[PDB]
């Protein structure tokens, strides 16, 4: 007849060993994932323009 | 307060709508970036346009963690509250205790005489990041709901092949070191969503020499979780499994909190479709 | 469903399968009940009525 | 166990069929079309 | 003044006693009408603030693109405006240049916020209510009708207790609770 | 107008509406006089505000109480809170502030659940 | 009691009257012809009356076909040629190179009729007459005019081809 | 393209997009010339040709 679904996998010895060698290979490569903490002259006319825009900016704020 | 969260969700939805209608605009600006990068023919619509070629100075000056988590990814280590369904059962109590032990920054909540909206609002008032609610059948644990609280998302998984740690063996006690994570074979944007929710479910910022590993592998759309302790030998590094093992499987995903029942469904497992057996992740 | 099968282990031998109604809607047969003798339970993709009729294609 | 094996087989055969049909129709498409437009280029010139 | 006839019109093309070139469409008046504001000086001061913002965006444009000064400063200004309330979408710095309107600031004003939150019924009525003193911002009330309000006080605008307004409201819902003498 | 006032009282999941208006000195709770509340051991707990203050101040007014929802003890605490806040409101509206204040002091010194309720929201750590 | 929220009595532009740009503020259905069938045009019987245009005169002289005899050649019966005053003025405003074609098109066998309209858009004069009365036949060679009087029902169009004339819609040429 | 700053940069960007759109556009919407009343524009063009 016509079935409809993937039945829930019976976890077995060889599947566990596949998973084991996965984790162990990733151990001896030491590449495991995590969320590490988020951390944190030029020119005459350019310093002239930076100065002007910064003064104007402060006045505006 | 509650009003502040309400208009917060309003502004988030509006920014989503604008993001949708500005996707194509981002594409046209990227194309013009490439054209100025190398002089080429410019195609018909953007060539004929006047507003784009006028306003492309600020736009040239213009220019990844998901948005519901974006401000507090790796700064404030999350806090999770794990609670049981209703008039609990004793096997379920043991297993929920084991889940509380499995994660760090976790506290347990028996539930008798509560209601879902009062609980969720009380938890928001207290200030809590992430929530886990457990459902069982006849001792056997089978269903798990994860929520992220500032009107974040919820996921609902089923979970089947559970064994308690004590019923593996009367062994001893875990170390509760800030563990590590491995994520295998994840492909889709859904896959990125679930690795994102679980990564922000764990602790943030682990060490360099922490000695507890927690895996997450996709084996045919059945997320298999294990947990082992490892100690580094010279040639073959030995792993001792500890902590419960169970086969977990997604089935639905809401863009609201779990109390809503009518938020935006951003994924939902289709069952009675012609190709249900056929696809993976669908 | 009440009258498709005779025995519980017969139900379970057919368990986990695909079933459509004469209305034209899908569903799956899942598990056997206990107190009657041939009845099983199923889940469709929409609310069945009463006057419907369920069929199962087999070869 | 029977369920998993039968369904895996059916997916295999459907993939087989689709690949074979796409191959045949695409071969005949490009080659016979090259001939047809070669003759178009000639008959315009005839 | 006459609907003056054919030849005298074709002699007097360019005359107009009503709309001049310099009052550009009577823009100030039309916006003043749509949002019920009280002084020509209010309109023109909002014009000046808008103008200074646009000169800032223009010099920021004239800087070279990939300077972290330029990037960080423009992003900080976009934070300032998005928290201020004038511009809606934080991403298009084009919309910094092009969406900043005196209409947007004047709609961030107080009475438009009342018509937003459906406190009052229409905007003129909201101006009547704020002038009469029934509506408070957080812990104190407001009498200057031209209050600007950001998002973080849009969160706290509400009607004052023991006002006949709140009395009428909770009476219609049948929930006046006169221990608070609301 | 008729000098009148209205208040609410609330235990965990019940509601006690209390109208208070000038009258002939009576009580009515759900269309039945208040010698006939049910639980018969908490009838005194219902009586508590009257016996705290005195009786003449309830000799010169009219109460009308209607309660819905909840169970026994919840309704009872609801009625007592409603009667308390209603009496205080009537005194505040139509007679002297000093009488209102001495009423409030005697009440809250006795037991604060009369003037403010506690809807018990949990504390998660 | 002074009315709250008062405002300076400004000048609307969206409401007022003295602005010139603000100053600007029983059905009819033309019947189909009694002389027209579905597409037969029951009315026209010989003799015919034709309307000549500038393109027709041009290509006539460029292929050397005399007017009335060429018309009898095309139509196989008796027909009279008519030009309108607008068409005559069109040839005139074309001017000095085609004056010989003008001296030809002015011939007292061609009984000119007078029009009354401003402008000399001979296309407009023609098509207004032909949707007006449904009994002239129209000779020309303009492509757009050809398409338009093709779109109209029940009107025969007539142009040049090779060294003879041809007609398009007439159910009785032979 | 980094030490360029200001008006120079604005005119460069305009000319770049001008050519890059002119190679495939409709010439009107490519270079629409900006409006000016008739006698002042004719005086300008006279002085420039002079
Ligand atoms: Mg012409
Ligand atoms: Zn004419």
């Amino acid at each position: 007849f016509d079935r409809t679904a993937k039945p829930v996998p019976v976890i077995t010895s060889e599947v566990t060993e596949s998973l084991e060698d996965m984790i162990r290979r990733r151990i001896q490569d030491s590449n495991f994932d995590d969320l590490q903490r988020r951390t944190l002259a030029l020119s005459e006319e350019l310093q002239k323009a930076h100065s002007e825009i910064s003064e104007l900016y402060a006045n505006l704020v | 307060m509650l009003r502040r969260q309400a208009r917060e969700r309003r502004e988030y939805l509006y920014r989503k709508a604008q993001e949708l209608q500005d996707s194509q605009l981002q594409q046209k600006r990227q194309i013009i970036k490439q054209a100025l990068a190398q002089g080429k023919p410019l195609p018909k619509e953007l060539a004929e346009d006047e507003s784009l070629q006028k306003d492309f100075r600020y736009d040239q000056s213009l220019k990844q963690v998901d948005d519901e988590y974006a401000a507090t990814s790796g700064i404030m280590d999350p806090r999770i509250i794990v609670t049981t369904s209703r008039d609990p059962s004793t096997r379920l109590s043991q297993f929920a205790k084991e889940i509380k032990l499995l994660f760090p920054n976790a506290v347990r909540l028996n539930r008798g005489n509560y209601v879902m909206p009062n609980l969720v609002d009380a938890c928001k008032k207290s200030g809590t990041t992430d929530l886990v609610v457990l459902h069982e059948h006849r001792g056997v644990p089978t269903s798990l709901t994860i929520s992220h609280f500032p009107h974040g998302p919820t996921a609902q998984f089923s979970l089947h092949n559970v064994v308690m740690r004590h019923d593996i063996i009367n062994a001893g006690n875990q170390s509760e070191v800030n563990p590590h994570l491995i994520f295998d074979n994840f492909t889709t944007a859904l896959g990125k969503r679930v690795v994102c929710i679980l990564k922000h479910l764990f602790n943030a910022g682990p060490k360099k020499d922490s000695e507890r590993v927690i895996t997450f592998a996709n084996r045919g759309d059945f997320i298999s979780v294990r947990q082992h302790v490892y100690v580094r030998t010279r040639e073959g590094v030995e792993i001792a499994e500890v902590g419960p093992r169970f086969e977990m499987r997604l089935f639905e995903l809401r863009l609201g909190t779990l109390e809503n029942k009518d938020a935006d469904v951003e994924w939902q497992l289709r069952r009675f479709i012609r190709t249900a057996n056929k696809k993976d992740y669908l | 469903i009440k009258d498709m099968f005779s025995s519980a282990m017969e139900v379970a031998r057919f368990e986990g399968a695909q079933i459509k109604t004469v209305s034209g809607i899908r569903g799956e047969i899942k598990r056997a009940l206990s107190k009657p003798e041939g009845h099983y339970r199923a889940a469709f993709e929409d609310k069945i009525l009463m006057s419907d009729i369920v069929i199962l294609r087999s070869w | 166990f029977e369920a998993r094996q039968r369904i895996e087989e059916k997916n295999k055969e459907s993939s087989d069929y689709h690949a074979k049909m796409a191959h045949i129709v695409n071969t005949i498409n490009t080659e016979e079309g090259a001939e047809k437009n070669k003759y178009e280029r000639e008959r315009k010139l005839r | 003044v006459r609907k003056l006839k054919h030849h005298e019109q074709k002699l007097l093309k360019k005359v107009d006693f009503l709309e001049w070139k310099q009052d550009q469409g009577h823009r100030d008046t039309q916006v003043m009408r749509t949002y019920h504001i009280q002084n020509r000086e209010d309109y023109h001061k909002y014009n000046r603030i808008c103008g200074d913002i646009r000169r800032l965006a223009n010099k920021l444009s004239l800087l070279p693109p990939t300077d972290p000064f330029r990037r960080k400063h423009e992003q900080l200004l976009l934070d300032k405006l998005y928290a201020m309330g004038v511009l809606t979408t934080k991403s298009k710095i084009s919309d910094l240049e092009n969406k900043v309107t005196v209409s947007a600031i004047c709609r961030r004003r107080l009475p438009v916020i009342m018509h937003r939150l459906k406190m009052a019924e229409t905007i003129q009525d909201a101006v009547k209510f704020i002038e009469q003193g029934h509506v408070r911002v957080g812990p104190n009330l407001i009498n200057d009708p031209a209050y600007l309000v950001t998002r973080n006080m849009e969160d706290y605008v509400t009607w004052v207790d023991n006002s006949k307004i709140k009395k009428t409201l909770l009476r219609y819902r049948n929930q006046i609770d006169d221990f608070d003498f609301s | 107008a008729v000098p009148s006032v209205q208040t609410f009282g609330k235990k965990k999941s019940a509601t006690a509406v209390a109208h208070v208006k000038a009258g002939k000195g009576l009580i009515k709770v759900n269309g039945s006089p208040i010698t006939l509340v049910e639980p018969e051991i908490l009838r005194f707990k219902v009586y508590e505000p009257l016996l705290l203050v005195g009786l003449d101040k309830f000799s010169n007014i009219d109460i009308r109480v209607r309660v819905t929802g909840g169970g026994h003890v919840s309704q009872v605490y609801a009625i007592r809170q409603a009667i308390a806040k209603g009496l205080v409101a009537y005194h505040q509206k139509y007679v002297d502030e000093q009488s209102k204040n001495e009423l409030k002091k005697a009440f809250t010194s006795y037991d604060r659940t009369l003037l403010i309720a506690d809807s018990r929201r949990p504390e998660p750590k | 009691t002074r009315k709250f929220g008062l405002v300076k009595r400004t000048l609307n532009t969206k409401k007022d009257q003295r602005l010139k740009k603000n100053q600007e503020n029983t059905r009819n259905i033309p019947q189909v012809s009694s002389a027209l069938f579905f597409q037969y045009n029951q009315a026209i019987k010989p003799p015919y009356q034709v309307l000549i245009d500038t393109n027709f005169i041009n290509f006539s002289i460029q292929k050397k076909v005399d007017i009335v005899r060429g018309m009898m050649d095309c139509l196989l019966a008796k027909c009279n040629p008519l030009i309108t005053d607008c068409v005559m003025a069109e040839l005139e405003k074309l001017g000095p190179k085609y004056r010989i074609a003008l001296k030809l098109a002015r011939d007292p066998r061609i009984k000119r009729l007078s029009c009354s309209h401003k402008g000399t858009y001979a296309d407009d004069c023609l098509v207004h007459r032909v949707l007006q009365h449904k009994c002239y036949i129209v000779a020309t060679n303009d492509a757009g005019l050809k398409q338009r009087i093709r779109k109209i029902p029940g009107i025969p169009l007539m142009s040049v081809g090779g060294h003879a004339y041809v007609i398009e819609k007439l159910p009785d040429v032979f | 393209d980094d030490q360029v700053i200001g008006k120079a940069r604005s005119r460069t960007l305009e000319m770049r997009l001008n050519r890059l759109s002119r190679v495939n556009g409709h010439q009107d919407k490519i270079n629409k010339l900006e409006k000016v009343p008739m006698h002042i524009r004719r005086g300008m063009i006279d002085k420039h040709v002079k």
